[PDB]
């Protein structure tokens, strides 16, 4: 009810809210490091380089008296967003990645806290996983079945692409 | 069997009921011997590889002690139950179609439903 | 004028009583190694008789149980209660007995909980803590507020028999205790139900309050004690045991609930351990869906529970709930996520039962 | 454990002396406590045979005065009772004759001549005014004397005569007493599965006479725990863990309480360590002594079965190392257990690997499904 209570026409999404953040006035007075952060996470997010970028960007915030103060109190949710994105992207990149590698790939306060986060992402359905503690591996899906339905899901995507492509070709025909 | 044998022993009178015609109780004894075999087949394998000792414990119950070396091989000859690796140096026994079975079950379910609806 | 106090305060009252008194005296009692215990048990034995009235006899008994439950081991009190045989008698009446009946129940419920018996405590307190009016049922209510009620005074004076504050025990302590119990008991069974294995059904006290909070438009950081307990519960659900332990203090600190016990450190660590166990259980229950396999070493380190406890709890539970889970003790590893064939067999059985029932009606 | 309390704990005279003599004979000849207390206790009574034994070495020094007085007072008492009974047989009153039979029974019992105590005890049969008091008390006596003469057959007999007898009162414990005697007979006669059912059944809340309150807790507890063949999950759960009444007895001996909690909770190592701890005391128990080795072994077998069914493949060496008991000893125990057929454990000691097994597989599930379908069809037919 409260969203209607604040003269908002409807509950917004974070992407929507961000656009106001995107707007220059918020941006103009906005510390630069945050604009960079937004690039690193929202614009061009790449797991193979995100850790480095964050490592070089996080030093600057700490040094600043004011920036650090703003930053100190959002460390937790920010970390959660970044790690959520890393888990999703890893879900896209891998099929069965080692627990050592997956935890290693994304920075965590503790190895066990990283597992906690991964499961939480799974419960909220941002990723489907099966964690085999015996072999220390994680699978982003009996074995042959999981491969069969992964194949089917790939074939489907391929068909969709082909269909779309055909549409584009039609336009080329006129040319 | 011990209970089965005793049941014949006590109700010896029922079997007898002419005496020459049934001098030896032949049919009842034959029937009992078939009856004894069924339970062993009932385990019915389903194990790829089975410890000898477990088999010995179960075959021990049968009256002949040596039957399992013999009783187990004999069962294989009958073909009621299948034994794999029997007589092996190791001494441990090894133990579309599916779709058809499933379809059969589905048919039964439908039949039951039909009778219910018709009822 | 004695029982509700400590052995010290009592012996002060007694000593001071004797200092005033003339040296020459007549006493039935003979001095014993413990002066106080022998006084209480002496008058106790005196009061109870076949001839003696239930209100007086039962009064005596209840006083014994109260004193003993405070200053002596719990088992003795339990034995007294079950041997004394008052069910009908305790409820009515003795005028002040009602307080003893509910007061002594509260007290053994408290001492048993001090002994860190949860299963016992929840057994003890449920009847009396189901009461909405419990504050009144313990005979503690401000005289004034009911003094306007009860008037006229003629009737009123008899009615306002509520026990004195010094005798009275704080409600927050009691409620927090019972809720802490009901938490430890009902959480893993809830979680499993969340798991949907549904081997057994369990009820946890304060469960209704938690449900109300979830449906609340606003969720605030915990302030009232039940909210701290609440946060500890949700923390158990998500598998943070450290958070849960933290929260109880936070709810407790405003409450002062745990500060009202002399042994508080001991119970802090004891509860820390029991919570470690049950939280480990809860974790396992909720997360067995996405985990096919586990590591007892890692789990042991991270729950701060030595493996001997871990393997035991997990194996026990799995065997009790008929969970499709397999443990290799040699490599110390666990397995889940399975059975189909067996399940179908069960369903068939159930169906057969239903059919039989229908036949009954048809007949 | 201290003897003073144990000897003090049991009301029965036979327990009071026979137990001391057992503890003395049972463990160490040398130890003072069994012999000193038995001596002093015997000297409080009319049996010079026991007194004569005490006089003998390993016993308190013989005294001329104690034996002569007992002996003479006995001669006198026997003459007296003999006459009184002569006269009672000749006022023609049943009660007096019954008392005489009872009094000859008492006299013989205290004098330590048990056969006669029994005979004259049951001679009160005919002259019983009523079965319930005259006859049931005769039963209680034959039960005491039979327990002490070590015929538990006869104990069961007079238990069935007593509890078979038509008049029964719910309020009276004697139910309790008879339960205890039966339990004791079963325990003296795989697991019985009767002893525990009996001991667990009720507590009088009054002195056992036959069974120590601790004795009922421990006997019930161990017998139950060892009844794998008979015991239900309820029998572990229903009749012991969930049983509130039995809790009373259990709280008496808390080591046994925790032993059972440990077993029920799957920590069999803890349980078996408790048992190892108590073993020396339990070998001192006059009734329990003979069954100790059996019950503990059975409990161990049950624990192995619980471990053994839950894991398809077992690392035996690791289990022995991680057992909290020696691996070699565990292997030996398993080897002993297996031949009996108690365990279907597939074990090579040398390998240290253990493996137990409970298209073929696929067919199995299919078969079950078909079975259920059959049942359903049957129900349909019945409905029609």
């Amino acid at each position: 009810r409260l969203a209607t209570l604040l003269g908002l026409q409807a509950p917004p999404t974070r992407i929507g809210l961000i656009n106001d953040m995107v707007r220059f006035n918020v941006l103009q007075y906005v510390v630069p490091e945050v604009k960079d952060l937004y690039n690193w996470l929202e614009v061009e997010f790449n797991p193979l380089k995100l850790c480095e970028r964050v490592t070089k960007v996080l030093n600057w915030v700490r040094e600043q008296p004011e920036k650090e103060p703003e930053l100190q109190q959002y460390v937790p949710q920010l970390q959660n967003n970044t790690i959520l994105r890393l888990l999703q992207q890893v879900s896209q990149i891998y099929q069965s990645i080692e627990f050592s590698r997956l935890t290693s790939l994304v920075p965590f306060v503790d190895a066990f806290q990283l597992e906690r986060a991964i499961v939480d992402a799974a419960r909220h359905c941002d990723l489907q996983v099966r964690i085999d503690h015996t072999s220390r591996t994680l699978s982003f899906g009996x074995x042959x079945x999981x491969x069969x339905x992964x194949x089917x899901x790939x074939x489907x995507x391929x068909x969709x692409x082909x269909x779309x492509x055909x549409x584009x070709x039609x336009x080329x025909x006129x040319x | 069997p011990q209970v089965y044998e005793e049941l014949f022993s006590y109700s010896c009178p029922k079997f007898l009921s002419e005496p020459f015609l049934q001098q030896l109780k032949v049919f009842s004894d034959e029937v009992q011997q078939q009856a004894q075999l069924s339970t062993i087949r009932s385990f019915l394998k389903l194990y790829t590889t089975m410890p000898v000792a477990k088999l010995a414990g179960f075959l021990d119950l049968t009256e002949q002690e040596f039957r399992i070396q013999l009783l187990v091989f004999k069962h294989k000859m009958k073909n009621l139950v299948w034994t794999s690796g029997i007589s092996a140096l190791d001494g441990e026994f090894q133990s579309x179609x599916x779709x058809x079975x499933x379809x059969x079950x589905x048919x039964x379910x439908x039949x039951x439903x039909x009778x219910x609806x018709x009822x | 004028h004695t029982y509700y106090k400590f052995d010290y305060k009592a012996h002060q009252r007694q000593l001071t009583p004797p200092e005033g008194s003339s040296k020459s005296e007549q006493d039935q009692a003979e001095n014993e190694g413990e002066d106080s215990a022998v006084l209480m048990e002496r008058l106790c034995k005196y009061i109870y008789a076949k001839d003696r009235t239930d209100r007086i006899r039962t009064c005596a008994i209840l006083c014994h149980i109260y004193h003993h439950a405070l200053h002596s081991r719990w088992y003795q009190a339990r034995d007294l209660m079950l041997m004394s045989h008052l069910q009908d008698n305790i409820q009515h009446a003795d005028p002040p007995v009602q307080i003893l009946y509910n007061r002594t129940m509260v007290q053994l419920g408290i001492c048993a909980f001090r002994q860190g018996l949860t299963k016992d405590a929840h057994n003890a307190l449920l009847d009396i803590q189901s009461s909405g009016r419990a504050k009144e049922l313990l005979g503690q209510g401000l005289l004034l507020r009911s003094l306007q009620e009860r008037n006229q005074e003629q009737e009123k004076v008899e009615r306002r028999r509520q026990v004195p504050f010094h005798l009275h025990i704080n409600l927050e302590l009691l409620e927090c205790v019972y809720l802490v119990s009901a938490m430890l008991l009902e959480i893993p069974y809830m979680a499993a139900h969340e798991s949907d294995a549904r081997r057994r059904m369990i009820s946890k006290q304060f469960h209704h309050q938690l449900r109300v909070g979830e449906r609340q438009p606003l969720l605030g950081p915990p302030e009232s004690m039940r909210e701290h307990v609440v946060a500890a519960s949700k923390a158990m659900k998500m598998g943070d045991w450290k958070t849960c332990h933290s929260f109880i203090i936070n709810e407790k600190m405003n409450g002062k609930v745990w500060d009202l016990f002399p042994e508080a450190d001991k119970v802090r660590t004891m509860l820390v351990r029991k919570i470690q166990e049950e939280s480990l259980r809860t974790y396992l229950f909720t997360y067995s869906s996405v985990y096919d396999s586990i590591s007892m070493e890692t789990l042991s380190d991270m729950f701060e529970l030595d493996l001997p406890t871990v393997h035991s709890i997990i194996s026990k539970m799995i065997i009790n709930e008929e969970l499709m889970a397999s443990l290799d003790q040699p490599t110390q590893t666990v397995v889940m996520h399975r059975x189909x064939x067996x399940x179908x067999x069960x369903x068939x059985x159930x169906x057969x039962x239903x059919x039989x029932x229908x036949x009954x009606x048809x007949x | 454990y201290d003897l003073t309390t144990r000897i003090a704990h049991f009301l029965d005279r036979h327990l009071v002396f026979p137990l001391l003599e057992f503890l003395s004979v049972k463990e160490i000849y040398n130890e003072k406590e069994l012999l000193q207390g038995k001596l002093d206790l015997l000297s409080d009574t009319n049996m010079v045979d026991f007194a004569m034994d005490v006089y003998k070495n390993l016993y308190s020094d013989d005294i001329p005065h104690a034996l002569r007085e007992k002996r003479t007072t006995v001669v006198a008492q026997l003459k007296q009772l003999q006459a009184e009974t002569e006269p009672i047989v000749k006022h023609g009153f049943r009660q007096e004759y019954l008392d005489t039979l009872y009094r000859y029974a008492k006299f013989q019992y205290e004098c330590g001549n048990y056969s006669g105590a029994a005979e004259y005890l049951y001679f009160f049969r005919v002259l019983v005014p009523a079965t319930d008091r005259n006859a049931l008390s005769s039963l209680w006596g034959k039960l005491a004397s039979e327990i002490l003469m070590q015929n538990w057959d006869a104990a069961m007999e007079d238990l069935t005569r007593l509890k078979e007898t038509i008049d029964n009162n719910s309020v009276s414990s004697p139910l309790q007493s008879l339960q205890q005697r039966t339990w004791l007979i079963h325990w003296s006669l795989k697991g019985r599965d009767n002893i525990i059912d009996l001991f667990l059944y009720q507590p009088q809340y009054l002195n056992a006479i036959q069974t120590m309150c601790p004795h009922i807790l421990r006997y019930l507890t161990t017998a139950v725990i060892t009844n794998k063949d008979v015991r239900k999950r309820r029998q572990v759960l229903k009749d012991l863990v969930k049983v509130i009444q039995q809790e009373s007895y259990t709280y008496k001996d808390p080591i046994t309480e925790f032993v059972e909690c440990l077993y029920v909770n799957f920590d069999f190592d803890g349980a078996q360590k408790k048992l190892r701890e108590c073993e020396s005391v339990l070998v001192n128990d006059f009734f329990l002594v003979a069954c100790l080795e059996d019950f503990i072994e059975n409990a161990r077998l049950f624990i192995f079965e619980t471990f053994c069914r839950i894991h398809q493949c077992i690392s035996i060496n690791m289990l022995a190392d991680k057992l909290n008991m020696t691996p070699e000893e565990a292997e030996r125990w398993i080897v002993n257990l297996i031949r009996n057929a108690r365990l279907d454990a597939k074990i090579d000691s040398k390998l240290g690997h253990v493996v137990m097994g409970n298209x073929x597989x696929x067919x199995x599930x299919x078969x079950x499904x078909x079975x259920x379908x059959x049942x359903x069809x049957x129900x349909x037919x019945x409905x029609x």
